[PDB]
């Protein structure tokens, strides 16, 4: 279980503003929880995570892919397997779920047979989508979070981070299909 | 129609039976042959007429599912005095093994090519692949979004995305559907459907179709 | 035959050795042939339409 | 048997941070594990190893090439041999096998007459085909992982790794047909 | 015979790092082994010398040309003659020869009347394919060793390097047919 | 890509001519009619 505070201590060695072996203190691992928070729900309000559907329905509805659900008052229920035509699939990588309910939102994500949670992201809870890479998501968020003390990432590991945001704003890992010659 | 493998020829020369393999009304059947029903309405049965050479006399037979209904010697005879089978036919092509095709076997291969190149034209000549250029601006709205943005009319389109159409190799195309579009005509379309007088169909045109 | 193969297929080449040999190879040059593709940077869609 | 604390110290004195002979210490070698870690993990989630095609049994199913399993209660089994009509062949370079449970991923790769096995990689434990070479893939770890240090990769060996990850991805070895003139 | 540190003196000396007339020590005549490995392994595996053919055979099987033979349990013949309709010639110049058993890799290949063993390089066998040049073949190993020190090869000495490495990606030494005028 | 078009709908406003606009509406002297446009509607 790759914690929050793992990507935070990896973000700060990486930028080599702490040493190798020493942990951030509490004014420093407490900055960076604001700002880990909001790379994440910059990723869902409009951003890789794919266009959403909007939908307003006070019932016992459950959700379907990628689909914004605002309701009021009600039992929305995120899905476990889905069933066309008794093809009895998992759903696909990287699709997102929102539930917006009078004031919290609550997001979701499929990566890797796994909902992952990204919401309220407290310094103890797991970070989404961080066991695809952990060195990859601690490079996207030291890239603009070191900015605040003096340093700044080098070149080598700069385009890192930006292969594992390409990696998620692409989808093309799930196999399809070849040209057809009609 | 019902004939027997093992027969060469395109006249049914060589055949050794023949015959008729229809669907009737099961009301029309156990009625005109004595059956009783059910052996409702608009039942369905399967009797089928066979003429069999079974020596030098020639068998009549109808049977269906269990049990025969009428067998004997066929009343018809022939130009010798014998008797023979009333049942002729003929097909227009044969094939080593013995296939018996007609006329649209052929213009079949040279008319999936028309209704396929037609088809690709129209899938190439609306859509835009689209390519990342600068992995900082893009990666950043999505993917499969943005390439649906670029193949519509009245679309927005993110910095960093480059729309590099395939609007080329499709004059390949247009000079690969027009051979196609003119050999159908060669060699189907002759029947004197084709527009000289009299001469260009009365001794070229009604030859092929000889 | 040898045309109909010949004006569908764009070989690809590879370009730029750091954003290319990450995605994968057969994989991107038949993103390259279909019109609906994406396309990783670093690769070149060298066609033989000559 | 190339352990995995063999690529960390033959990577660190590639850089020139660690002299020749002596060995790295306790916090240097347990660093560099969680990246060496990272980047073995980010090529199966979607990188050089190919696409993946999705499935979903509960049953004793047996595994294909390239093919991401992602059952809940299974016997899911490696195959060895192939038997493509009496075509009993070995499965070909660098195919992968992702097995998914709950929560425990086991991604799996056929490297030179053996499948690899490249998760929960510990300090004992082989690497996943550096078989094929050994100080190519110290310079791949090496290029990103010594900027958390002060130095950087020379030029005429950075350009070694990039042959190294070049070369598996695009699986040239085998040898496939010639140009046909049809 | 040129021994393994033959080319390892040779190839230190180049990059003037060890005086002229003086050897290596034993840490430095044993890192350069590592790598001296390294370059030959990664030409059987994909580079230069050629594709591969796939073959799995638990049989008495003689090898072919090119062919990376994966049997188990076998007696496999490197073959010396070939006899194709009585024209009993020797194999071509640089084809190899892979066999694979469970976990041991025994590549071979032929270069001038002669198979070289090009595996388990140890500092005292004879360095494979190194009789068509000496000091061809130490600098390319010291373009890329010499970097670990300080030093690094000068550009009329590193082209020579790079000729040895196109003499034998290209086998143009055989004389082939002239054009037709069909 | 809309010279593409132009030359996809000029090959369907001549199809649609040829299949089913034969019945003496094309406009040769009555050979091109009489013996070439009658026995296409036979």
């Amino acid at each position: 279980m790759i914690t929050c505070r793992d990507i935070i201590t990896l973000g700060l060695q990486q930028a080599r503003v702490v040493p190798l072996g020493r942990e951030p203190k509490a004014k420093e691992a407490d900055a960076g929880l604001t700002v880990l928070q909001s790379i994440y729900d910059s990723m869902f309000a409009d951003g890789p995570l794919g266009p959403f559907t909007e939908v307003y329905a006070t019932s016992a509805y459950t959700a379907q892919e990628n689909e914004r659900i605002v309701t009021n008052g009600a039992a929305i229920t995120i899905p476990q397997t889905i069933t066309e035509g008794n093809e009895t699939r998992k759903p696909y990588d990287l699709t997102a779920i929102i539930v917006i309910n009078g004031a919290a939102q609550e997001n979701h994500v499929f990566s890797l047979g796994r909902w992952q949670t990204a919401h309220d992201l407290t310094l103890n809870s797991e970070a989404p989508l961080a066991e695809r890479d952990k060195a990859g998501l601690a490079a996207l968020f030291a890239m603009e979070f070191a900015e605040m003390f003096g340093a700044e990432l080098p070149p080598r590991t700069t385009a890192r981070g930006f292969r594992f945001k390409g990696a998620i704003s692409q989808k093309l890992a799930t196999k399809r299909d070849d040209p057809v010659y009609y | 129609f019902f004939h027997d493998p093992r027969s060469r020829e395109l006249d049914f020369s060589d055949a050794r039976f023949k015959g008729v393999a229809k669907w009737r009304f099961a009301d029309e059947v156990g009625m005109e042959y004595g059956i009783k029903g059910e052996i409702s309405k608009l039942r369905r049965v399967f009797v089928v007429e066979m003429y069999v050479r079974w020596n030098g006399v020639w068998i009549r037979a109808l049977f269906w599912g269990r049990g025969i209904l009428e067998m004997s010697v066929s009343a018809y005879l022939d130009r010798n005095g014998k008797p023979t089978c009333p049942i002729e036919a003929r097909s227009c092509y044969i094939d080593r093994e013995n296939r018996r095709y007609g006329e649209v076997r052929d213009l079949r291969s040279p008319q999936d090519a028309i209704n396929k190149r037609e088809s690709k034209l129209l899938h190439m000549l609306n859509n835009r692949q689209a390519i990342a250029t600068n992995p900082e601006y893009a990666y950043n709205s999505d993917a499969e979004m943005v390439r649906k943005e670029m193949s519509k009319p009245d679309g927005i389109i993110p910095p960093g995305w480059q729309p590099a159409s395939m609007t080329d190799l499709a004059n390949g195309q247009f000079a690969l559907l027009s051979s196609a579009r003119e050999f159908i005509q060669r060699i189907g379309q002759n029947p004197s459907v084709l527009a000289r007088a009299q001469l260009a169909r009365q001794q070229a045109g009604m030859v092929d179709s000889a």
